[PDB]
């Protein structure tokens, strides 16, 4: 019952944890790459897919990717479509971080007030 | 300097519209998702909807889903608001807010003045304006207290300056009062010292734009007794 | 929708008093709370964001607090200028969702009224109405009585009364009293007068005018 559920909730609620971190984790490289080359950042349909297994170390049609942590979390936002843009990721629900909505699908490197880095740090404060 | 200069709101029936409108100066606006956020009279602050910086993406209420749209032009620094099918319950004012930071929707530094909306199938009047004379009977030793009255005038808001913004110290322009007629009233006083009372001109600058009315009304002293 | 639920939704303080405004969300929100100040028919003001960064021009008196589900804002030291209604924000999912606001206002030892009078205008008069103004300047408590009468004899269901907000220096408030009348009614009687009762004056204040001298 109480110690074991607890012992069970908690191991689950680990691996969810753990895997929103490593999403975000592949986010903030995406990211950390545009700031070094001084360039923008497309988080569309037209940036990476974060539904890529091989982005998790499992390879294209492992049966186990289907039953792995960033699996179950990426499928069950309500933006997921099969793919998963970084935007879609960001706006989707539920995830243990919230939602960032207002978000675009592009952000321009600019010399000044640096788009790219005011997106830095909002996913930077949600990844956090 | 950071500015969000709202229009586009006033008196419409009910099931009609308005296109809400907030004009940006002085931040590079394409950078900067952006809200609106309704009001009712006596009431706290709503959520209406979400935009992204680009316009790609929008968010909404669920109460005004379909029936507002929120739109953007980043070429003219503009923010839109489309107001379809309205309803008594969307009486409001509308502030347009900038976010702080700008990649998304999250806290917000800078707020438009209110838009005001007003949903009702009575008819705009515009105010009539009295002017509240300096006699003795408003003089208190070295003070003396005049106004205007800004009545019967339908709907909020009338905005009323002195000297055309010059005077501002001393003066209260107290809130409306809806009166049985079913029209507001309020009045706008300030008080001066009595000896300027002879020298000093003492304009107030009515404006109800929902009525188009523009007045500025020269308030001269009464000796009553 | 995330519920905050803001509490209290007003309270009474004197300046210098440390003052806590609470707000509590229906479910976890881990940091992402602001707060805003919103000074009457005016557009909000943020203060604070991330539950406790401080916002650029904001006073230090002002700090926020909580983690999770409860936040603090608390006003270490209340001034004159806080005047106010708080609403709390939260932002860690759309809906993003206000508290109901918590109205602010202060206390202060009581100043009377000033209080003027004003016949009806010629202007208005040619139009067939006659307003009688009654102004009460700069007076606190809220709590004031303003009884009209007309040619000794008093009025009922006959006017309306206004208040302003209370001053952002002084804390005090102001008072409008209409009395409308038809031109026919006006023009019967003569001696106009409010009679203004109110803590800070001993025996009440009376004010008036007699017609036919305007
Ligand atoms: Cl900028
Ligand atoms: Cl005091």
């Amino acid at each position: 019952r109480n110690l074991n559920a607890a012992r069970e909730l908690f191991l689950d609620e680990l691996k969810a944890l753990t895997a929103e971190l490593k999403v975000y984790s592949v986010i903030q490289s995406q990211i950390n790459a545009a700031l070094s080359a001084k360039q923008g950042i497309r988080i569309d349909a037209g940036g990476i897919d974060l539904v890529d297994p091989t982005l998790y170390g499992y390879a294209v049609g492992d049966p186990r990717w289907k039953d792995s942590p960033e699996y179950a979390l990426l499928s069950n936002l309500d933006t997921f479509s099969g793919k998963l843009s970084i935007k879609d990721f960001l706006s989707g629900s539920p995830k243990q971080s919230g939602e960032l909505k207002g978000l675009s699908d592009e952000y321009p490197f600019e010399k000044d007030n640096n788009p790219v880095g005011n997106f830095a740090t909002t996913v930077s404060d949600r990844s956090r | 300097q950071v500015q969000l200069l709202g229009s586009g709101g006033g008196l419409v029936q009910p099931g009609g519209s308005l296109r809400l409108s907030c004009a940006a100066s002085g931040f590079t606006f394409r950078n900067y998702a952006m809200i609106w956020v309704r009001q009712a009279p006596g009431k706290g602050l709503d959520w209406v909807s979400t935009i992204s910086g680009t316009g790609d993406s929008s968010d909404y209420a669920d109460s005004v889903r379909g029936r507002f749209t929120v739109s953007r032009d980043n070429s003219k620094n503009t923010l839109y608001l489309e107001m379809n099918s309205l309803r008594a319950e969307d009486t409001a004012v509308f502030y347009c807010a900038k976010d702080s930071r700008g990649a998304a929707a999250e806290f917000f530094d800078y707020w438009g003045q209110g838009i005001f909306v007003t949903v009702s199938s009575a008819s705009t009047k515009g105010p009539s304006v009295f002017p509240l004379a300096p006699s003795s009977k408003s003089t208190s030793g070295g003070t003396a207290a005049l106004g205007c009255l800004v009545k019967d005038y339908f709907p909020e808001p009338v905005t009323v300056s002195w000297n055309s913004g010059a005077l501002t110290s001393g003066v209260h322009t107290f809130p409306a009062v809806l009166q049985s007629s079913g029209l507001y009233s309020l009045s706008s006083v300030v008080t001066v010292p009595s000896s300027s009372l002879g020298t000093q001109t003492y304009i107030c600058n009515v404006n109800h734009k929902p009525s188009n009315t523009k007045v500025d009304k020269r308030v001269e002293p009464k000796s009553c007794d | 929708a995330i519920r905050m639920t803001q509490s209290p939704s007003s309270f009474s303080a004197s300046i210098g008093d440390r003052v806590t405004i609470t707000c509590r969300a229906s479910q976890g929100i881990s940091s992402y709370l602001a707060w805003y100040q919103q000074k009457p028919g005016k557009a909000p003001n943020l203060l604070i964001y991330a539950t406790s960064s401080l916002q650029s021009g904001v006073p230090s008196r002002f700090s926020g607090s909580g983690s999770g589900t409860d936040f603090t804002l608390t006003i270490t030291s209340l001034q004159s200028e806080d005047f106010a209604t708080y609403y709390c924000q939260q932002y860690y999912s759309h809906p993003l969702t206000f508290g109901g606001g918590t109205k602010v206002e202060i206390k202060r030892t009581v100043a009377a009224p000033s209080v003027f009078i004003f016949p009806p205008s010629d202007e208005q008069l040619k139009s067939g109405t006659a307003s009688v103004v009654c102004l009460l300047n700069n007076f606190y408590p809220r709590e004031a009585k303003v009884q009209w009468k007309v040619d000794n004899a008093l009025q009922s269901g006959n006017s309306q009364e206004s208040v302003t907000e209370q001053d952002s220096k002084d804390s005090t408030y102001s008072l409008s009293s209409t009395l409308t009348l038809s031109k026919a009614d006006y023009e019967k009687h003569k001696v106009y007068a409010c009679e203004v009762t109110h803590q800070g004056l001993s025996s009440p204040v009376t004010k008036s005018f007699n017609r036919g001298e305007c």
